[PDB]
């Protein structure tokens, strides 16, 4: 009841990471990674992630832990945010995502989980990426 | 090893009923595209190269259809979500 809000907390401290600075996805880093390199456009990725709804109501909570999620990367496979989110990660990384409806699934949403512009939070833990 | 054939067309449905379902909310036209797909992996004479194709992916395959089905009989989403795990699954085996 008195406790902090994760989502509440990308919203009012996270770092815009869009190239034109239009709020469109929203950053923060709850677990820094140990890489040097950020994952590529093309490369393979492994995660562990959970989506939440703005308004706290989950729609993923099964893909975030034992067998990873894989995706390839700057493809346009996912939503914009991640692909832009993911893409500033490190590996052992884990950040928190706000991803507006214009990064994700618009007005059209992605019913029944997700409605019509709809803002999503994701946590994301990089597990690693490959080249190939 | 494994039938091109197979292949092939789990690779295109699965494609298919993607677009379907993720794409246009359409339950219905994903569980038809690949009805004749689950119905070839079942039915008799079998050769040599779709014999091994059915014993890399068969199980996961036929598990994927049940939660199908348990999703018709219930209308519990979580029930697509665990088909499409294992659809993605065979998908990225087989590309
Ligand atoms: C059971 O769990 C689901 C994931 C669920 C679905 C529902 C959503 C709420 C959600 O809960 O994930 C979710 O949390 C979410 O919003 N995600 C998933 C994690 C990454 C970010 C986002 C997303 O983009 O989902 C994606 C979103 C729902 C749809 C895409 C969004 C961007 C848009 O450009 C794409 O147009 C094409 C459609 C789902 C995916 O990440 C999967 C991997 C990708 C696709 C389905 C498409 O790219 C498809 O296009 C033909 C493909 O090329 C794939 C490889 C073909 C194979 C056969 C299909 C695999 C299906 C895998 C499904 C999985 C693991």
């Amino acid at each position: 009841n008195n406790e902090e809000s994760p989502t509440a907390t990308v919203a009012e401290q996270g770092e815009d990471i869009t190239s034109k600075k239009d709020r469109g996805v929203l950053k923060i880093v709850k677990r820094v990674g140990n890489g040097e390199e950020t994952p590529m456009i093309g490369d393979k990725v492994y995660v562990h992630y959970k989506g939440k709804l703005s308004n706290g109501k989950k729609f993923d909570s099964s893909h975030d832990r034992n067998e990873p999620f894989v995706f390839s990367l700057g493809k346009g496979q996912v939503i914009k945010a991640w692909d832009i989110g993911v893409a500033t990660m490190k590996k052992g990384e884990i950040c928190h995502l706000l991803c507006k409806p214009e990064y994700a699934y618009g007005s059209a949403g992605s019913l029944p989980k997700i409605p019509s512009n709809a803002t999503l939070f994701f946590e994301i833990e990089l597990l690693d990426f490959k080249g190939e | 090893a494994m039938d091109p054939e197979f292949m092939e067309m789990w690779h295109e449905g699965l494609e298919e009923a993607s677009r379907l379902y993720f794409g246009e909310r359409n339950v219905k036209g994903m569980f038809e595209v690949l009805e004749p797909l689950h119905a070839m992996m079942e039915r008799g004479p079998q050769t040599l190269k779709e014999t091994s194709f059915n014993q890399a992916y068969g199980r996961d395959l036929m598990e994927a259809q049940e939660w199908c089905r348990k999703y018709m009989k219930s209308g519990n989403v979580k029930d697509l979500t665990q088909a499409w795990d294992l659809y993605y699954h065979v998908f990225r085996r087989i590309s």
